[PDB]
């Protein structure tokens, strides 16, 4: 097949930005490239055919260049209806594929995030499962790491990670980390810890509770 | 690897000072380089980050309009351009790598800090 | 809107579906070759199949070759897909497609879980737990088949602070997520109203703090 890869992943600019996205096909495709806008929950949008031409109705600031193999895509002042992901699409031959997408997303000021601690509640835990819960809350960038500590030993497979889109007021990101134990290996353990670092923060950040006391 | 900020000194406000980050050992540019602060008995806290060449500039909200972070590649150094001086600015800036290509803020190593102080 | 899918929604894995789509009577559907593309939750966009405008040629991703059928009728204005053996993987929202313009899609859900409504959970701030100006609280929304769930904040009156995230599927083959909101420290009702319509069952939650 022909391998569409696209970059950046993700890039983060300002109204105004001339924003400029790239697509690169393993086989020369001449100009039989598409080039597609995605906002989360919408189908797609068609932006540009045959790699230079715009689509009827797509506003000037869109342009596409390029043929063979390395194809571009140039947003030359960014309104704030063009933050989504951006794909690109080869129409050469089938299987039809496409590039993996690039995200365009709001520039903000750096904001570390706030952490909080949940414990399985109770009644779950009655059930036989626990899950424990550690929220990092209105942080940009979006990159993060979040560990596990279970008496000191780092944990690995038994979390999972979910991330929110951007603020729509503030522009930032939250995060929640889910711990998830049988009843009687949580029973076993004091202390439950979450430890969270982001370049925001000079210094990772732990958030703890103790499995039996208050 | 080691660090050492230099540049600091002794600014009126409104004033400006350039502050250099060099990197003496191992090659930084694969690396994000941040800017730190620390006013006495006030906690550490963020100015701005330099990511990989591309990757883009981030700020604090104290900062953003009057600093400019910057690198040179070929001379493994970061730099913080400061204008516009404020009183409030007074700290000692430290400067350190982030260990982690992924950007996610895994500060192990520091330099020793340069101190700024505005003042009429 | 030009294009409306139908025809997705619940299924075993082993059972199928038949998909279908609707143009509207100026789309001019006879003269465009007709795809449908199908997008797995968190992932980028897949093509499946495509079918030339006059029906002569059809063509197929591998990995539902053999499985799926593209069909259209054009005096009818409309496209089918036909999808037989699915799997779990085959999960995903479905776009009917021309070039220029994609209908907003249909969910497919292959799963062998039963319909269940969810159970919750508080997400509990303490005294202890709870230092600085703010605190946060919430709900972890549990053990639900399929999607979605909606989680508002004291009837909808709170709603300044809140995330809800996306749902994970859980080896279980049950989804969870959890919701969560910021107030003022000071401040601790907080209810978290969970509705699941596939289900039919709704649950309101109070989240307590707990002093130490």
């Amino acid at each position: 097949d022909i391998q569409m890869t696209q970059s950046p992943s993700s890039l983060s600019a300002s109204v105004g930005d001339r924003v400029t996205i790239t697509c690169r096909a393993s086989q020369s495709i001449r100009r039989y490239l598409n080039w597609y806008h995605q906002k989360p929950g919408k189908a797609p949008k068609l932006l540009i055919y045959g790699a230079s031409t715009l689509q009827s109705g797509v506003p000037s600031r869109f342009s596409g260049s390029g043929s063979g193999t390395d194809f571009t895509l140039t947003i030359s002042s960014l309104q704030p209806e063009d933050f989504a992901v951006y794909y690109c699409q080869q129409s050469h031959s089938a299987p039809l594929t496409f590039g993996g997408g690039t995200k365009v997303e709001i520039k903000r000021t750096v904001a570390a995030p706030s952490v909080f601690i949940f414990p399985p509640s109770d009644e779950q835990l009655k059930s036989g499962t626990a899950s424990v819960v550690c929220l990092l809350n209105n942080f940009y960038p979006r990159e993060a790491k979040v560990q596990w500590k279970v008496d000191n030993a780092l944990q690995s497979g038994n979390s999972q990670e979910s991330v929110t889109e951007q603020d729509s007021k503030d522009s930032t990101y939250s995060l929640s980390s889910t711990l998830t134990l049988s009843k009687a290996d949580y029973e076993k353990h004091k202390v439950y810890a979450c430890e969270v670092t982001h370049q925001g923060l000079s210094s990772p950040v732990t958030k703890s509770f103790n499995r039996g006391e208050c | 690897v080691q660090l050492q900020e230099s540049g600091g000194g002794l600014v009126q406000p409104g004033g400006s000072l350039r502050l250099s980050c060099a990197a003496s050992g191992r090659t930084i540019s694969s690396y994000a380089m941040s800017w730190f602060r620390q006013a006495p008995g006030k906690e550490r806290e963020f100015v701005a980050t330099a990511r990989r060449s591309g990757d883009g500039a981030f700020y604090a909200d104290s900062v953003q309009g009057r600093f400019t972070v910057s690198r040179d590649n070929a001379k493994n150094t970061v730099y913080l351009q400061m204008n516009s001086l404020k009183p409030e600015d007074t700290a000692v800036y430290y400067c350190a790598i982030d260990s982690d290509t992924f950007y996610s803020g895994s500060y192990d190593y520091w330099g020793q800090g340069t101190q700024v102080t505005v003042s009429s | 809107v030009q294009l409306l899918e139908s025809g997705g929604g619940l299924v075993q894995p082993g059972g199928s579906l038949r998909l279908s789509c609707a143009a509207a009577s100026g789309f001019t559907f006879s003269s465009y070759d007709m795809s449908w593309v199908r997008q797995a939750p968190g992932k980028g966009l897949d093509w499946v199949s495509t079918i030339s405008g006059g029906g002569t040629y059809t063509y197929y991703q591998d990995s539902v070759k053999g499985r799926f059928t593209i069909s259209r009728d054009n005096s009818k204005n409309t496209l089918y897909l036909q999808m037989n053996s699915l799997r779990a993987e085959d999960t995903a929202v479905y776009y009917c497609a021309s070039m220029d313009y994609w209908g907003q899609g249909t969910t497919v859900t292959v799963s062998s879980a039963s319909t269940k409504g969810p159970s919750v959970f508080p997400l509990a701030p303490s005294s202890k737990s709870t230092s600085g100006g703010t605190a946060a609280l919430g709900c972890l929304v549990k053990d639900y088949f399929p999607e979605p769930v909606t989680v508002s904040w004291n009837s909808g009156a709170l709603t300044s602070g809140v995330h809800t995230f996306p749902a994970v599927l859980q080896s279980s083959g049950l989804y969870s997520l959890s919701s969560v909101v910021t107030v003022p420290s000071s401040s601790l009702t907080y209810i978290c109203n969970v509705n699941h319509k596939p289900s039919n069952t709704k649950v309101d939650k109070k989240v307590e703090p707990k002093s130490c």
